[PDB]
């Protein structure tokens, strides 16, 4: 557009936390918008299936005083995108929730837009039907007892919505699942700047400092888009953005660097250049955007059972060596004992300190003195999985194991009880582009927010 | 002349790309470095496929990236993130036997 | 008068399982008694503390069947110990309904006799006043406070209140918190067999197998007493007494191997000779009894907190080298984003492959090349411990340490959820002696079990 | 040469006795080999605190029990078991400093 455009992204999650300090020297540079990305499919399907943030309510609500207080006193817009962590209604409203609370301490006044990004079963049942959805590479087909079976569906927002929001006024955009790059762009886009630039500012801005080094995923970032191109700093003098850091996150979980894809088009990077400027800044020019036809990415997950856990250490040389065959020996002795004749019963175990990050890739065939055993049983209700694991947990306490002469027990556990109930196991079930139509348009309500809560 | 790739890279890392994709990324301190390594054509599916104890036909794309002096490597993952059996939710630490990589120049 | 008795020890704990095959070649040998450890302390405070099986009532059932049917159809009395894994009358109860179920199953019906445990808080108060209670070793002194904050508050009853139920015709003896060897000693003593001999066959078959070789918590065991010492035997041709095994479970978990105390006298074992016999058994004999002034061990808990865990991996050589001081700064800045205030805020890290299982204590100081790293959080409210445990958690996972080069995540979870809440934590509080008075006398009541239930 | 404990005893163990205390269990493979130990006086307080990084004043008793050609030894837990930070409830995984014990017999 004209000048520049200053966009203050503070944290890499909403509830990671940050220095005070970064933060206020931020603000000391006035930023034109304070964003922030809610949520991920990282943390896996839990959050999604179960309606569950997997940040935590204290430091979402900390993070976020900061940033409407500075936002209303300042007249910048909070533009949040994925909600709660994963961006479905409950996560939305628990979200929503938390910024009540913060009006009616702060003694605020706002306006803020809800944008939820929820997707009905019948929409996605009947694009199915229609040919309209398209799976994602190594995704499997959609089946329609896939989508039924589905708890909460989102499907992730790009810069339109939140456009809208903005444009009526919000002074607070509180997304859903959105696409993270479309928090950040949206406003410096509706302003005239560059829609490639703006893309990838949000891109490299989509975890804050994650894209300085050293990196931090609870430290600010800023991006300030020009015509030309966009700079990018941080706030704190032990974090600097370089040319490695900044094109790091241009590549960070994406499949190809050259083209990111999202709602409504690819950005298209071969012509880009990172140029370090200033002291601890970096200069990115040279992006472009190429529009696609308009579709969206929908995420669902699905429940598959009940998991019973327990963790204990072993530091004996001979039951380290033999470990392998001792839970063989151990899981046959369980089977028998309660005459276990279901396959739907699934026993895991984590040998920490031999192959328990990288399983069958695991280049190291050896243990050091100590493991670290984590055994996890998923069956088809929580006391089955608490049965199993329970006989498995007191079998290998006393299993006697060949040469064994430590003869009086097998296991540390670091915890009384040494089981742990976590409860419902989900698994992703929907992870497929649908085809936009005008069932799947994202509509935003404003509320007004008062000390007092929503005034009419 | 051996070098190791791990004096040459300023990052050497994994990630999700998803949850049913894993990328390695390795980002090289100087543009002179990476197009030693690129050019070398040292950095082969079958290479990195010996590394992880997968077939080579199992390591989807080799993307060499030149304006971040960068590769990406793309796999799918063999437990989609979160499944029953996973290992690494995130996918975030899966680059070890890259370390050990060593070119001849 | 017959010149021998015959004790069956099924399996380690009732609910560890068995073989059904060795306990059918022990029946075969036509036991006298049937009798079982239920419970310990040795799992930790939680299970007295919240009322809670460290057994798995599906394990406990299975097993109770074997037991009840077979004594109730040869007429063998079977006495079970520490009921429900800790005594207490909620493990009672939880075990008393498991035998209703099997009575109803079975279409049996049977005399049993229950035998609380639990303690009043104002017996222990007033003890304490009177100078009745002394601590055992290393024990701290006994407090009203400390009474006052336990909850369940148990005795450990010696063989007296088991031969008065037994004398009074009950065919199923189910006892709350006991001293082991006394649910197998009580009926041969009272039969005319020797005190010590009774005691100390108890004594090694306390936990059934473990006391042979290779061992095992889940097969059983048999002790015949006769007028000049006792052999042990197991049914498994896999397993087999000898001098050592038999020898190590004498001194499995006391303190001093000649002198084992109990209510009501010491075990003097100066003059015990364990002999191999005829094939895979032992014949012990010298074992001698001391009575001493009666006094019962008190066991009792309280909650001290609430507590949040995660658990993942790290494989990165960088990091686990610096791994001490890395946790050390995750720390810092969590308690500083949090604005955290409270000694009583607890940070526990086990790192599995390095000292998870020792502690200070470990002799190795290098870990290898993977680390299973375990947190948790121990707090006073469980919000407190899953909002600190959560920040820990991103903190850690994007935390950028020294010359990392791994810079887009720090840890491998195994779950979704990667945080579980793990709930109410205790402490043991009472560990001390109380000198017998009326006011702690054992009460046994019996009730006629049939397959409909109990009448009234 | 020396003589390994490892190659003496048939059981070298760990385990509570109590939630206070913690109690290692040696149990010799012949009576002629726990004597030569006993007679030796290198199965030390000393010894054993320097293992397990106490001082020698935290061993409580050394006890040879004869009739079982077996040696005791107890110390305090000084992490009560199921106390906040434990790392083995049971204590039963506490045996392997005494592991590398050689005898200069
Ligand atoms: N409309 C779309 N078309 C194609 N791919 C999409 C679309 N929306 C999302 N994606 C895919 O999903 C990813 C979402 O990434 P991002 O928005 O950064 O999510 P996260 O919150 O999980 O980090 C994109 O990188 C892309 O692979
Ligand atoms: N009346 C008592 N006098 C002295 N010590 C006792 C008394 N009752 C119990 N103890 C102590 O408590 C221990 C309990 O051991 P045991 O009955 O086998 O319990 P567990 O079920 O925990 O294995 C005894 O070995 C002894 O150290
Ligand atoms: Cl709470
Ligand atoms: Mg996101
Ligand atoms: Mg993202
Ligand atoms: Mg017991
Ligand atoms: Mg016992």
């Amino acid at each position: 557009m004209a000048r520049t455009f200053k966009i203050l992204s503070p944290t890499a999650i909403l509830g990671y936390g940050f220095p005070e300090e970064s933060f206020r020297k931020a603000m000391e540079a006035s930023p034109d918008l304070i964003a922030v990305d809610a949520g991920s499919s990282d943390p896996g399907p839990h959050y999604l299936g179960a309606g569950k943030p997997f940040t935590d309510r204290a430091g979402v609500k900390r993070d976020l005083r900061y940033m409407i207080v500075a936002g209303v006193k300042n007249n910048i817009p909070v533009v949040i995108g994925t909600a709660g962590g994963s961006g479905a209604a409950p996560h939305l409203e628990w979200c929503r929730q938390i910024i009540h609370e913060i009006a009616q301490e702060e003694k605020l006044s706002f306006s803020m837009a809800l944008i939820p990004s929820d997707v009905d079963k019948a929409i996605v049942h009947q694009a199915l039907d229609n040919g309209k959805i398209t799976a994602l590479d190594f995704v499997p087909e959609l089946t329609h007892e896939a989508i039924e079976e589905s708890t909460y569906i989102v499907a992730q927002m790009g810069i339109e919505p939140f456009q809208r929001a903005l444009a009526a006024g919000a002074q607070v955009v509180l997304g859903g699942r959105a696409y993270d790059p479309a928090c950040f762009a949206a406003l410096p886009i509706m302003q005239g700047f560059d829609e490639g630039l703006a893309l990838h500012c949000g891109k490299i801005l989509e975890c804050a400092a994650i894209a300085a080094t050293p990196g931090s995923g609870s430290d600010c970032a800023m991006g300030i888009i020009d015509d030309s191109g966009f700079t990018l700093k941080a706030f704190n003098p032990k974090r600097k953005f370089t040319e490695t850091s900044a094109a790091a996150h241009t590549l960070y979980e994406k499949s190809d660097p050259y083209f990111l894809p999202g709602p409504g088009g690819v950005l298209n990077l071969k012509g880009c250049t990172f140029k370090a400027v200033n002291e601890g800044e970096v200069y990115v020019s040279g992006s472009r955007h190429e529009a696609t036809p308009y579709a969206l990415k929908l995420e669902g997950a699905r429940r598959v059972g009940f998991r019973c856990l327990t963790i204990a250490g072993t530091r004996d040389p001979i039951m380290i060596a033999g470990i392998d065959n001792i839970l063989e020996e151990v899981q046959t002795s369980v089977a028998r004992n309660l005459s276990l004749n279901d396959d739907s019963i699934r026993m895991t175990f984590h040998l920490y300190g031999k192959n328990g990050v990288m399983g069958n890739h695991e280049p190291m065939k050896t243990a050091g003195h100590e493991l670290g055993i984590l055994l996890d049983v998923v069956a088809p209700t929580q006391d089955i999985a608490n049965s199993v694991c329970s006989l498995v947990r007191s079998t290998l306490l006393h299993y006697g194991y060949e040469n064994r002469i430590a003869t009086a027990g097998n296991l540390a556990f670091p915890f009384s009880p040494s089981d742990i109930q976590s409860g419902p196991v989900y698994e992703f079930s929907i992870y497929h582009l649908i085809e936009a139509s005008d069932a799947l348009r994202f509509d935003f309500h404003i509320e007004q927010v008062t000390p007092e809560g929503v005034q009419a | 002349m051996k070098q190791s790739l791990c004096s040459l890279a300023q990052v050497i890392r994994s990630k999700n790309a998803g949850p049913y994709e894993l990328v390695l990324d390795i980002l090289f301190k100087t543009r002179e470095d990476y197009q030693r390594v690129k050019r070398s054509e040292q950095l082969t599916p079958q290479l990195i496929a010996g590394l992880y104890n997968v077939k080579p036909d199992f390591i989807h794309r080799i993307i060499w990236f030149d304006p971040a002096n960068a590769v990406k490597i793309v796999m799918p993952r063999d437990i989609i993130s979160g499944n029953v059996g996973d290992n690494d939710v995130y996918g975030a630490q899966q680059h070890a036997p890259l370390l050990s990589i060593e070119f001849d120049f």
